[PDB]
């Protein structure tokens, strides 16, 4: 069980597994709750990728640190931003400095930079919660890889846009890859392209979909490349991410991203109150018991 | 310390006319200088009521440049990371004639760890970035995660943790690859963790229990639970005629007998059948020729009123003495009436109301010789005013000192 | 870029005339008013903080918020003045990570109008200070008495709150000092003025429009109801009589003022200290004493026997009285508003004109 | 384009005790000089509206709203509608004992919300000014002195003006009346004078007040007693729940009975 599996039809190809029951269960809201963007598209309309595999291409990098500037002007109390790998956060925070624009992101918020060590991820964590709640703005990017995004969950205010740089493909490793794949090759029946795409989108959507607790959670989660709009990747996320994603939204610019953001947020800081739920994404006691009720739970939930 | 005196003359300088307040109680021998500014607090709390915090881009605000070595004088600047960086506070509390300026110093302070964001054998603020290393050592190895609690732990978030032994992602951290460019990266995501940190610290002054509030803060949600809605404490009025026909007295409103009623029913009854004369019976034109007699400027309803009879004789300098006047007198019952009203019955407030009623005396004494050196010009301007506020705060003391010595 | 697709067309003579219809429909909106017969805090120190930030400049309203927001407090002093006469006003501006207390807590319309007016031109530079401007605001509303319910309003943009101390003592210390703090805010929702917001008694609000954000300083113009925290005191007060020259300056008592002044032949005393004031309702500069016409006490009357929902019905329905009770006219639409008590006839401009600014049915006087 | 509004306080005990006292002037007198008044201000100018409203003891019933006699025809036509109203109005009547003091807040009222919908009426180019006469004869009822200060404020912001002729008594909500809103407040010393008082001093506009030289603004008393024991105070206490006037400083707070904190 799990808030992201998708899809459902391979953990029975690889697990040597015959369930009773695949089931996934359908995102039934009363107000948006989310929505999520695919930002692919840079203001001097370059193409957003990761194409270069981890070796520096400069005007993607710096759309990159546009978006970060602008959404960090927009969005409130924390901005998480996932990466790729640690040597690309590494040269992505590199090339923010010495070309002008960490300092814009310093003036807008506090950064709280990841490192691989046990203690100081924990002190930047620990600080990164103590700016979003001491006034300022708090902004942790980190690596989508690694234990930052396991276990440590962002919750109502403390990741509010969740910016997925990238689409995270596991690319330092070794013949370990090429040897697993030419195995679901062989001996299951899975494809080399499928299963790569399957790995990327359950690690990107993993670390997008922590920072909603309930339905009085608001979450704005980019996604920062074009590729996650080529139908097989985003075919991949959840149905209760792939609900929510509009056609407009596919393939947005930055600014129209932007714009997008303020319009969401200015909608979904107003006072939503219990009596707003009680018909549609809560239940009572007595609301139980018509079968009118029995009908719609009928409706939502659905197999695979 | 001489505090108050470099006050009290302060403002009298940029507020002339309390000075010469100052002066026409305290020169005039009303009362002293020190319960005159004593009882006189007024002013702000700090330069600001606190200071302007370091926001962010303290070394880039206005970047090295009061206009690199360019010139160095910024307020907000300096007092920022005069708070943030403390190894350069000890720095400038040695290096700091005892043979460099501060052209030479702020020249090496824009050197490494500071605005390049490097990590290396360097000028003299190497053992400042290594104090600064060790205060991140420190927060790191002498100090941990405060709210560790049910979260951020991110060393033990892990219940089994091995060595690179029998793993499958072994290969994690090596001891080996080290590069010049890479701990060149490293080291500016090291400073800016720390420039950060400093900026959240710099604005933040100096068991189970602290787990379960962290356990039962995440857990919980805001929907399925109690709502948000404080309270009304509800007015409901008794007696709702009292607002009805309100503080108007009660005039004299007697209708007669009831028969009255039945008389008067039956008279406009009988009056408003036969109706509409309309050239003869309307005006007599006696009527309105003493209509006219009246609303002329010297009969009734002409009140010989909106005269306001005025004294513009000497109007400029006798307005001077009287803004002088409203001015001592307004402080002197401030004073008064500030500490008079509740009567704050014990030791300290009497002597205060008896040093208040010696003033008082010495007050209208101050106030007898001001008008006969006023009013001895031209023989007009009745100050008699001011006269009736003294007197109302002679009969208040008065019959406050009855009252009391009633309640003996 | 294919917004020209709206338009359809079913008959075209009146289908684009249904469109328009729709369209002009959907561009209006009614207000949401709530009723109470709860305690209200009637004499207010109320004090408005207003944002110097830079964001402040942003042209998300039509001109940039520091001119709409201004003009909209321009508009929030005249309304409170109109609707509340003992209370006062102070407005801080926040700029540049200090707090400026620009104009100080009084209660006349002119000086706080023409700061406005002059805070227009000024330049919004810097981040703000939450913690500075509830520091002064408590500062000056430490020591107003405790029957007033001490109230601070926060126009609110920007989203880094610059803070340079630990800014929940202060919260600790305002829920102490029995203060209340609304944020009014722009672009967004932030987590610490939501908790200042729920935890000192206020609300939090977010703007959409000009019209939304009208709405929310409407709301912050009536008197909020009570806590079970504030004091229910008993001021004394005290009404002074208008005093002319007596009988054409016969033994008159010459006077300048008391707050570049003339010559007052006469006007306002004060009962305590005998003083000479122009224009009432003054607070006693010389005494501590609140001085009262006593229509400013019935200005503020209607709050307190308050009025009730008008049964709003559309259709036909059963009208044997074909006129309006309000101001005798037909009722030439569809929307007829039927009175609680006497349960009279009236019309939408009797509507909004009985439950705006006359404030009592005219049947139940009669 | 102007608005008169003609309010008679057509109290049918008091104008009864004056036509039993004999005397020259009735009401008949009375509604002949407001029909001569209304007529007039129909005729100083084309565009100029009339209405006119009588307080009846029950009710609010407004009276308004070829030639036969050499007069302009629709001056006719609103004299035969005003006459046969008052017909209507006060033959066919009624008799109660409880409530037999006239009203004077509904009849502002209505004529309130009359030039409200009169200013709805107004188009872009010309624009409306207005004023209520009241033509008070009667003893006004303490008992609506919280609705009647209400219609004042509203005639404070519709910008209405307000006049005042009372006959036979001083009237104190009057008279503030015509204080706060800024119209003009006058004593008749002589009945059967009316229309020359009402001609000169009433029927002038707004741009005719500052031209004309009238008689000079009576002295207000803003006199303010107890909830207590309703005599006059010059230092009061006020609640701030119940917002009431108490004279003399007491314990529990009778008006809201509010717990009182004591210090
Ligand atoms: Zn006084
Ligand atoms: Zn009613
Ligand atoms: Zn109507
Ligand atoms: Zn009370």
């Amino acid at each position: 069980t799990s808030g992201t599996l998708s899809p459902l039809d391979i953990y029975p190809k690889i697990l040597d597994f015959h369930p009773v029951t695949m089931a996934t269960f359908t995102m039934t809201l009363a107000r948006v709750c989310l929505c999520p963007m695919i930002i692919g598209r840079g203001n001097d309309q370059v193409a957003i990728s990761s194409k270069f595999e981890t070796r520096e291409d400069i005007a993607v990098i710096r759309n990159y640190g546009n978006l970060l500037l602008e959404m960090s002007a927009v969005v409130p109390d924390g901005i998480v931003a996932f990466f790729t790998s640690y040597q690309y956060m590494e040269s992505t925070v590199a090339s923010w400095y010495e070309q002008g624009i960490l300092e814009n992101i310093q003036r807008n918020k506090l950064l709280f930079i990841e490192t691989q060590d046990g203690a100081e991820t924990s002190v930047a964590l620990e600080k990164y919660q103590e700016a979003c709640e001491n006034g300022r703005g708090a902004i942790l990017l980190s690596v989508a890889r690694g234990k930052v995004s396991e276990g440590i969950d962002f919750v109502h205010h403390y990741g509010r846009a969740v910016i997925m740089f990238g689409v995270p493909y596991v690319y330092t490793q070794s013949r370990i890859l090429k040897a697993r794949l030419e195995y679901l090759r062989d001996q299951f029946q899975i494809r080399e392209n499928d299963f790569l795409t399957f790995d990327a989108m359950r690690h990107a959507a993993q670390c997008v979909g922590r920072a909603i607790r309930g339905k009085t959670d608001y979450g704005l989660m980019v996604f920062a490349d074009k590729r996650f709009a080529r139908g097989d990747k985003r075919g991949k996320l959840p149905r209760w991410i792939q609900e929510h994603l509009t056609d407009a939204n596919l393939n947005l610019t930055v600014d129209e991203g932007v714009q997008v953001a303020k319009y969401f947020l200015r909608q979904m800081a107003q006072p939503f109150h219990r009596e707003d739920q009680l018909g549609l994404s809560l239940l009572s006691l007595e609301q139980l018991e018509s079968e009118e009720t029995l009908k719609r739970i009928e409706q939502i939930a659905q197999q695979l | 310390a001489n505090k108050e005196l470099e006050e009290k003359n302060r403002m009298l300088q940029e507020d002339p006319v309390l000075f010469q307040l100052y002066k026409d109680l305290v020169v005039s021998q009303v009362i002293s200088a020190e319960e005159f500014w004593a009882n006189r607090l007024x002013x702000x709390x700090x330069x600001x009521x606190x200071x302007x915090x370091x926001x962010x881009x303290x070394x880039x605000x206005x970047x090295x440049x009061x206009x690199x070595x360019x010139x160095x004088x910024x307020s907000d600047i300096i007092e920022s990371i005069f708070r943030t960086y403390p190894a350069v506070k000890m720095k400038y509390a040695e290096n700091v004639p005892h043979n460099m300026t501060e052209k030479e110093f702020w020249t090496r302070f824009f050197q490494s760890h500071y605005f390049h964001r490097x990590x290396x054998x360097x000028x003299x603020x190497x053992x400042x970035x290594x104090x600064x290393x060790x205060x991140x050592x420190x927060x790191x190895x002498x100090x941990x995660x405060x709210x560790x609690x049910x979260x951020x732990x991110x060393x033990x978030x892990x219940x089994x943790x091995x060595x690179x032994x029998x793993x499958x992602x072994x290969x994690x951290x090596x001891x080996x690859x080290x590069x010049x460019x890479e701990n060149s990266n490293a080291a500016i995501i090291k400073r800016f963790n720390h420039h950060s940190a400093m900026v959240l610290a710099a604005g933040l002054r100096k068991q189970p229990a602290v787990k379960r509030a962290k356990l039962q803060e995440s857990i919980e949600y805001e929907d399925l639970g109690x709502x948000x809605x404080x309270x009304x404490i509800a007015l409901n009025l008794k007696k709702s005629d009292r607002y009805y026909h309100g503080p108007t007295p009660i005039x004299x409103x007697x209708x007669x007998t009831s028969q009255d009623i039945i008389n008067s029913f039956q008279s406009i009854r009988q009056e408003m059948e036969a109706y509409t004369p309309k050239l003869t019976q309307v005006l007599s034109s006696s009527a309105a020729s003493s209509t006219i007699t009246a609303l002329s400027p010297g009969g009734a309803l002409m009140q010989x009123x909106x005269x306001x009879x005025x004294x513009x004789x000497v109007p400029n300098d006798i307005q001077s003495e009287l803004k002088h006047l409203y001015v001592a007198v307004g402080e002197l019952l401030r004073h008064f009436w500030s500490c008079f009203x509740x009567x704050x019955x014990x030791x300290x407030x009497x002597x205060x109301x008896x040093x208040x009623x010696x003033x008082x005396x010495x007050x209208x004494x101050x106030x007898x010789x001001x008008x006969x050196x006023x009013x001895x010009x031209x023989x007009x301007x009745l100050v008699s005013h001011i006269e009736e506020m003294l007197q109302t705060a002679y009969n208040k003391l008065h019959t406050w000192x009855x009252x009391x010595x009633x309640x003996x | 870029x294919x917004x020209x697709x709206x338009x359809x067309x079913x008959x075209x003579x009146x289908x684009x005339x249904x469109x328009x219809x729709x369209x002009x429909x959907x561009x209006x909106x009614x207000x949401x008013x709530x009723x109470g017969q709860v305690r209200l805090g009637m004499m207010r120190h109320l004090y408005v903080v207003v944002d110097g930030s830079r964001t402040m400049e942003d042209q998300d309203l039509k001109p940039n918020r520091l001119t709409c927001t201004l003009k909209l407090l321009e508009y929030f002093v005249e309304e409170y003045f109109d609707q509340n006469p003992i209370s006062q006003i102070g407005i801080i501006v926040t700029k540049s990570k200090r707090a400026e207390k620009l104009t100080e807590l009084s209660g006349n319309p002119r000086k706080h109008i023409t700061s406005l007016k002059k805070a227009v031109d000024m330049t919004c530079h810097g981040e703000p200070s939450l913690y500075n401007s509830l520091s002064i605001a408590m500062q000056t509303l430490k020591h107003m008495p405790g029957h007033t319910s001490r109230e601070v309003l926060i126009i609110f943009s920007s989203l880094t709150t610059c803070d340079p101390s630990n800014i929940y003592d202060l919260i600790k210390t305002l829920k102490a000092a029995k203060i209340r703090v609304s944020v009014i805010g722009l672009s967004a929702e932030v987590r610490v003025c939501t908790v200042l917001a729920r935890e000192t008694g206020g609300t939090y609000h977010v703007i959409l429009d000009e019209s939304h954000y009208k709405e929310l300083l409407t709301h912050h113009v009536s008197p909020p109801p009570a806590s079970s925290s504030s004091e229910c005191s008993l001021i004394r007060m005290g009404f002074p009589q208008h005093t002319i020259x007596x009988x054409x300056x016969x033994x008159x008592x010459x006077x300048x003022x008391x707050x570049x002044x003339x010559x007052x032949x006469g006007g306002y005393f004060c009962p305590q200290c005998r003083a000479k004031y122009c224009e009432l309702p003054v607070e006693c500069k010389i005494c501590g004493l609140t001085l009262v016409s006593a229509p400013h006490l019935a200005r503020s009357y209607h709050h307190l026997f308050p009025l009730d929902a008008f049964q709003e019905i559309p259709l036909e329905e059963y009208n044997g009285e074909r006129f309006c009770y309000g101001c005798q006219g037909e009722l030439k639409d569809q929307h007829v508003y039927v009175c609680a008590v006497c349960q009279n006839v009236f019309c939408v401009d009797c509507d909004v004109f009985v439950h705006d600014s006359l404030h009592c049915c005219p049947g139940c006087i009669h | 384009l102007n608005l008169l509004v003609i309010v008679v306080d057509a109290n049918p005990i008091w104008w009864g005790k004056q036509a039993l006292k004999e005397s020259q002037f009735t009401l008949s007198k009375c509604i002949d000089a407001v029909m001569v008044l209304g007529n007039s201000h129909l005729f100083m100018n084309r565009s100029n509206k009339l209405a006119v409203i009588a307080s009846h003891i029950q009710e609010s019933r407004f009276l308004y709203p070829g030639s036969k006699d050499g007069k302009y025809e629709l001056l006719t036509s609103a004299n035969e509608v005003i006459v046969e109203e008052i017909k209507d109005l006060m033959t066919k009547s009624d008799i109660k004992g409880q409530h037999t003091e006239t009203l004077l807040a509904g009849s502002l009222a209505k004529a309130l919300c009359y030039i409200h919908r009169m200013n709805k009426e107004v188009k872009d180019n010309q624009e409306m000014k207005s004023r209520i006469l009241v033509i008070k004869a009667a003893e006004d009822s303490a008992l609506q002195y919280m609705n009647f200060m209400n219609v004042i404020f509203a005639a404070q912001k519709q910008n209405i003006l307000i006049d005042a002729c009372v006959l036979d008594s001083d009237s104190g909500l009057l008279q503030q009346a015509c204080d706060i809103t800024g119209g003009l407040y006058l004593k008749v010393p002589q009945m059967p004078s009316l229309l020359q008082y009402l001609l000169w001093v009433f029927l002038p506009d707004q741009d005719q007040r500052s031209q004309l030289i009238l008689p000079p603004p009576v002295h207000v008393d803003y006199r303010a007693a107890c909830f207590c024991h309703r005599n006059l105070i010059e230092i009061g206490y006020v609640c701030s729940v119940c917002l009431s006037i108490f004279c003399n400083f007491s314990p529990i707070c009778t008006t809201c009975e509010t717990a009182f904190k004591i210090s």
